């Protein structure tokens, strides 16, 4: 349980720095999306695997840009960040259902 | 499947995982399917001793990532200056350009990471 506790530790020192940073990130851009690609959904995607594996859980995210419709590319990158944390807090809870 | 567990370990910041996969063979240019090494993670996580771990251990400083990112990219716009002196000093190139020609000097100046935008100014 360690190594998930580390797990959890690791995805909150990522996630203070994504969250100030996703409002800059223009999500039009060309750069600005390969940034959102590279650096916030990709760890997204490793830190929820290592959460889930421990418990059987075996789901993928997957970014929804359909329900972020602004044509500003700053406030696309802020609405996929909070689906991120969104997706952190379903694991959470399927983990939670799992130990009780 | 040694890669894949040095690319979560360097992630995640286990050091003593990292140590011990460098010890038992891992590949230190083990590669995520956006193209990272571990040490494009560890860089962007701020994990100082990894990152050293890693570089001792013959990890190309200057690698890219499937969109363009080398380490000090990643660094500079997460906003670890030790991170970014330490690639620094171990040869990270300040004019690496990601597909739309941004160097970390950009990525620095507009993430607001004021000490690392000025640090990549000098070194330029």
């Amino acid at each position: 349980i360690k190594a998930f506790e580390e797990t959890l530790k690791g995805f909150e020192t990522w996630l203070k720095v994504a969250m100030q940073k996703a409002t800059l990130i223009d999500y039009n851009s060309l750069t600005g999306q390969a940034l959102f690609q590279s650096a916030i959904y990709a760890p997204a995607l490793s830190f929820f695997s290592s959460m889930g594996a421990p418990f059987g859980i075996i789901e993928t995210f997957t970014l929804a840009p359909t329900k972020c419709p602004y044509l500003d590319g700053l406030k696309i990158s802020a609405c996929l960040m909070e689906q991120v944390i969104q997706n952190y807090r379903m694991i959470v809870a399927l983990i939670q259902n799992k130990l009780s | 499947d040694l890669g894949k567990k040095l690319l979560e370990a360097a992630l995640i910041g286990q050091d003593d995982e990292v140590r011990i996969l460098m010890a038992n063979g891992a590949d230190v240019n083990a590669m995520d399917n956006f193209g990272h090494t571990p040490l494009h993670l560890a860089a962007m996580m701020g994990h100082l001793e990894i990152v050293e771990v890693l570089l001792k251990t013959g990890a190309d400083v200057n690698a890219f990532d499937l969109t363009g990112f080398t380490p000090l990219h990643l660094a500079a716009y997460a906003g670890h200056l030790e991170i970014v002196e330490v690639l620094l000093k171990h040869g990270a190139d300040v004019n690496a350009q990601d597909q739309d020609g941004a160097t970390p000097f950009d990525l620095a100046a507009w993430f607001g990471n004021e000490d690392i935008a000025e640090v990549l100014q000098k070194a330029a």
